[PDB]
């Protein structure tokens, strides 16, 4: 949604940082420091991630 | 007849424009079209006589477009319009005066919404030969290319929402790639940005 739309999506780039947030909180898997930086932007920490070791996030993760 | 017999006029149009040099007539044609042919909206409207004319009448304002967005085809009255049939429908000629790739780069967009409200009739058979028209005056045309395009944006959301597993639609998606092509010499950013998320390619996801 956020790539896609061609605007100001300044919504779209705040609820995604509350959930990137969300997120690695909750599982222990995420957690850590590469991320209080993340303001949400294409800064994706995960695309990084990705990058480097792989696209492999792991299982699903689902709220308890 | 047309757009009430939207195939054969399109069509034609369409073989004379690559084939003819004399693209400014039929061009013209497009842009400055002394007919309009469709079904008929109920009722009130004044009729003029000699004959028993069920074939001759004047109109009062209409919208071809009913509310959904200020755009909008309105014919003023005092236009003349003749009741060509008789038959099974209230068809009516009229002698407003309009451009048709304007016209056309309306209709197609109300197809998707479905907000707005089209006295003309919705139909993918018309889409698929509307598309190439658009798609074959531009390719024609090109050089003069920027002034001809009633229909960038439109095109690709079509393109989007029109993928089908069906062979009449799969065929309008023929045309929509089609428009792009052609498209692609006037403004080839865009068309490359339109890739980007076109939804046929992107294998990047992973």
């Amino acid at each position: 949604l956020f790539k896609s739309r061609d605007p100001k999506p300044l919504h779209l780039l705040d609820c995604i940082h509350v959930l990137l947030i969300r997120y690695v909180e909750n599982p222990s898997q995420v957690l850590n420091c590469e991320r209080r930086r993340f303001t949400n932007l294409c800064l994706d920490a995960v695309c990084g991630y990705l990058v480097e070791l792989q696209s492999m996030s792991s299982s699903v993760a689902v709220q308890a | 007849m047309f757009p009430h017999l939207l195939s054969p006029l399109l069509q034609l149009l369409r073989a004379l424009v690559s084939g003819k040099s004399t693209a400014k007539k039929v061009y013209s044609f497009l842009d400055k079209m002394s007919f309009y042919n469709e079904l008929y909206k109920h009722k009130p409207h004044d009729v003029i006589s000699h004959e028993d004319g069920t074939l001759w009448r004047r109109q009062t304002p209409k919208l071809l477009y009913p509310l959904g967005g200020q755009t909008n085809l309105r014919i003023p009255q005092g236009t003349v319009g003749q009741v060509m049939l008789d038959d099974r429908a209230y068809l009516v000629r009229w002698e407003y005066s309009y451009s048709s790739w304007t016209l056309f780069t309306c209709e197609i967009e109300m197809l998707l919404h479905v907000v707005s409200t089209a006295d003309v009739i919705q139909h993918c058979q018309r889409v698929k030969p509307i598309i190439d028209l658009v798609h074959k005056v531009i390719s024609t045309d090109l050089s003069i290319a920027d002034c001809l395009l009633p229909i960038t944006s439109r095109i690709y959301m079509l393109l989007q929402r029109l993928t089908t597993v069906i062979s009449p639609p799969v065929d309008v998606i023929a045309s929509c790639v089609n428009c792009l092509t052609v498209l692609a010499a006037r403004n080839p950013a865009k068309v490359w940005t339109d890739l980007r998320h076109t939804g046929f390619l992107p294998f990047v996801a992973h």
